[PDB]
């Protein structure tokens, strides 16, 4: 829980001209704002830290903070701390 | 009534004004008149009179230690007789009557009579009537010289009583003077009724005694030394003989060596009274009773003072140092009892210094205490320490005053006008850091509205019909205001944890469930989130029992269960509440307050100038924390609470709810406006839309129901909640599936 933050960012909301540049990588570009799917959140959190030893805690993280556009959707607006810092 | 301005007066008849009666008053010096009533029906409101007459002259000194003590017994008992029975005030009574009285006197020096008028307490003429045995019993149960001399005659029917300045008899030269500061016909009228400010009303030898040898010991005792004349007093000679003494030494009533003449002993009012003759003010008079216990009137006067009341509950509250304290564990009688002993005459303080007679008047007065009262009452004031503050007026009330309210908590800290003031730096940066915490703007209006009046509930007694919770980011200092709310409202104020938040309300012994007693406002932080699996969801039953005015509760080794509520309760997290039950009692009973500030120091500053946790962003200060800590602003925030409540507080306030910012209750609403109960005459457009009517009953196949649904809602976003809403909704049977009745609201709308 300590070290969730560590690698993570807030997201990039005054970001809407680097909003479209990360667009093009992944990213759907909705509601003014980049956000990456679900899935893709999943696994990029399971590349940034050994997914032996972490398991439901990212998942109860990106629920708690992190939305998919809209009421319910298969995106996360989780902000990578190595991807929304790069414009 | 509004007073009478008109005296009837009888010759042995006639109706004469103020200025009437002056003037028939001086022409005529020897006319006897009688001031009474001209209808007894009519005007029965009549002022508080007692006349007093005692055949003995006394010094400038004793009479007035003896007019004292005599206003202060009488002034109590009346008072205490009103309390319990006319449904008064005792202190605005007691006050009314120590006020301004109305005193004459007697032209003779041979002994001291006269008349005495309460100005400003007036009551019916049947109330008079009524503390006939009240008096009676006050007259036969005191030491005083003047109060034993009480005539409690004169509370009769049509009664009259002797004007000023008339001779009572043609024969009779002696006549009552006026005494100072009166100095008016009009003051010495018990008739004149003259309501004003300052002023209150209410209204609706015997054998007995004891053996003859006893008394004549206690006399002896009295004299100190022996009778010379002894063996020779019976029954017959007790008010004949002289009591000639041997000045062996020297006597105890004069002090002086010896006198002209012997004594004399002689009986009145169930008492002996011992005197002199001859030369009158040569030795004083003493007194000795015939009846009663010592120990018995002393309880009585302590328990007419209105001090030793007991609870609705059962417990005795005391009135010690200008505060209503009150123990289950160490009972305080006994404190109360040797502290009051310098309002009491001095034979009846000697007494309560031994412990054993301070358990004996203490036994006498829980005997006297049945029936009970009600504490804490008005909620318009705040108990502080040292009196009550008024809420409404502003106005503080210190000593005595502050016992016409049954407070029974208080804040724990004393109240100090100099640091209560309005133009302050502690208040300007108070308001800054309110205005850090709450931005004025526009899109905040009405938010920072509801946080003004969910806060400033604090300072109310009543009970509230609302949770409003605070709903914010991290960083947006709500601990700040914790702190400053708990420096403001003292001890009233209670935090507690989520442990009534998940469990069962009353379940078993929980200090919670106690501690709500009279407790202002209840405060819990750092909610358990349910957003994770495994959390609890927000118990609805709790919430819906904390709404109730009653608590019902009993803790560990205890029986009582009952607790008046008064409590605001405040939830502060930075997660979304989730109840699991929901109902519309908990839509109209769910408060939401939004936290739009962030608080962060400038190295992480860039990162919250982008952040959407927050609609602002300004610099903090570890230096302020401790600040609120040290009680900086309490008064000022104080200040701040009294003018929100003042202008919050219309005759009737009430805590809305705000069903508008929980998301979860969001889907319930969204339902709600696009679906509700199935309307028999419209089948044509039911036909023509598709849906089909059978038995009376509009009715779509579920599979058609959640077909068209599918569109409207995302069904991914809440389908447990749709789920769960199916089947409490759940009519099943009906063709080959189950029954489903609804109207789409969107689709009803379009034809
Ligand atoms: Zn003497």
């Amino acid at each position: 829980y300590l070290k969730i933050g560590t690698l993570l960012v807030s997201s990039s909301v005054k970001h809407i001209p680097l909003m479209t540049d990360l667009s093009k990588k992944g990213y759907i570009l909705y509601d003014n704002v980049v956000t990456l799917p679900l899935t893709t959140f999943q696994q990029k959190i399971s590349k940034y830290f050994n997914s032996r030893l972490f398991g439901h805690d990212i998942e109860s993280f990106i629920n708690r903070h992190k939305k998919f556009a809209n009421v319910s959707d298969e995106y996360l607006q989780y902000i990578f701390i190595e991807d929304i810092s790069s414009p | 009534i509004r007073g009478n301005d008109v005296i009837f007066v009888l010759k042995t008849v006639e109706a004469f004004k103020c200025d009437e009666l002056e003037r028939y008053i001086d022409n005529n010096p020897e006319c006897t008149l009688f001031e009474s009533l001209r209808d007894e029906e009519a005007y029965s409101i009549v002022r508080i009179f007692m006349d007093v007459d005692l055949d003995a002259c006394l010094d400038e000194i004793d009479y007035l230690t003896a007019i004292q003590d005599f206003i202060i017994e009488v002034s109590n008992c009346v008072a205490r007789f009103a309390f319990t029975e006319c449904g008064a005030i005792h202190e605005n009574v007691i006050k009314s009557m120590r006020s301004n009285f109305s005193l004459t006197k007697s032209t003779n020096r041979d002994k001291t009579s006269f008349h005495i008028i309460f100005l400003d307490t007036y009551t019916t003429m049947d109330t008079l009537i009524a503390m006939k045995r009240t008096l009676l019993e006050l007259s036969r149960s005191s030491e005083n010289p003047l109060t034993r001399s009480i005539d409690t005659a004169v509370y009769r029917r049509k009664t009259t009583l002797r004007v000023v300045g008339t001779r009572k008899n043609p024969n009779c030269d002696t006549i009552h003077v006026m005494q100072p500061p009166h100095d008016n016909i009009e003051d010495y009228l018990f008739t004149y009724v003259d309501m004003n400010n300052n002023s209150y009303y209410f209204s609706l030898w015997e054998p007995g005694f004891i053996s003859f040898e006893d008394a004549i010991k206690r006399v002896s005792k009295i004299f100190i030394n022996s009778i010379i004349n002894f063996n020779d007093l019976d029954e017959n000679n007790f008010t004949t003989v002289p009591l000639v003494i041997d000045y062996v030494t020297p006597c105890a009533l004069c002090k002086k060596r010896s006198h002209k003449h012997p004594h004399q002993l002689s009986l009145e009012n169930g008492a002996i009274r011992i005197y002199k003759t001859g030369n009158p003010h040569s030795c004083k008079v003493k007194i000795v009773p015939l009846d009663g216990n010592k120990l018995f009137n002393i309880a009585q006067r302590i328990l007419d003072t209105n001090s030793v009341l007991l609870t609705e509950r059962g417990d005795h509250i005391v009135w010690i140092n200008n505060s209503w304290k009150f123990n289950s564990e160490e009972p305080l009688i006994t404190k109360l009892i040797l502290s009051i002993r310098h309002q009491l005459p001095k034979e009846y303080s000697s007494e309560l210094l031994c412990p054993r007679k301070r358990k004996t008047v203490e036994a006498n007065i829980r005997d006297m205490l049945v029936d009970s009262v009600e504490t804490d009452t008005y909620p318009d004031k705040l108990p502080f320490k040292n009196g009550v503050l008024d809420l409404v007026d502003g106005m503080f009330y210190s000593g005595d005053d502050a016992k016409k309210y049954t407070c029974t908590v208080s804040t724990g800290f004393k109240f100090d006008d100099t640091k209560f003031v309005e133009d302050s730096p502690e208040m300007e940066e108070l308001m800054n850091i309110i205005n850090d915490i709450q931005p004025l703007t526009d899109e905040n209006k009405k938010n920072r509205e509801l946080y003004e009046k969910t806060l400033s509930s604090c300072l109310c007694g009543a009970t509230k019909g609302c949770l409003t919770f605070f709903f914010g980011e991290t960083a947006t200092g709500k601990s700040t205001t914790k702190r400053l709310l708990k420096s403001a409202i003292g001890d009233l104020f209670v935090e507690t944890g989520q442990t009534i938040l998940t469990d069962v309300l009353d379940k078993g012994p929980n200090p919670f469930i106690a501690n709500m007693h009279l407790k202002r406002s209840v405060f819990c932080s750092e909610l358990p989130d349910f957003a994770c699996s495994g959390s609890k969801k927000i118990r609805s039953d709790n919430i819906k029992k904390l709404t109730e005015p009653c608590v019902i509760g009993r803790p560990c080794f205890s029986n009582k269960i009952n607790n008046r509520n008064h409590a605001t309760i405040i939830i502060d997290t930075n997660y979304k509440p989730v109840f699991d039950r929901i109902d519309n009692a908990l839509m109209r009973r769910i408060a939401v307050v939004r936290f739009r500030t962030h608080f962060s120091q400038p190295s992480g500053r860039e990162a919250a100038e982008n952040n959407d946790a927050y609609d602002k962003v300004k610099l903090l200060d570890e230096g302020l924390d401790g600040k609120i800590q040290n009680n900086r602003y309490r008064f000022a925030f104080l200040y701040l609470l009294v003018k929100w409540y003042k202008k919050y507080h219309i005759p009737i306030m009430k805590l809305y709810p705000t069903p508008e910012e929980i998301p979860d209750f969001a889907f319930y609403l969204k339902i709600g406006t696009l679906l509700v109960s199935s309307h028999i005459p419209l089948m044509t457009d039911l036909s023509k839309k598709g849906y089909i009517l059978y038995d009376n009953v509009v009715t779509l196949p579920l599979t058609t129901f959640q077909q068209k649904i599918s569109k409207y809602f995302n069904s991914r976003l809440f389908g447990h909640d749709i789920e769960s809403f199916i089947n409490r909704h759940k009519k099943f049977a009906n063709v080959s599936d189950e029954y489903l009745q609804y109207i789409f609201i969107e689709d009803i709308s379009s034809p």
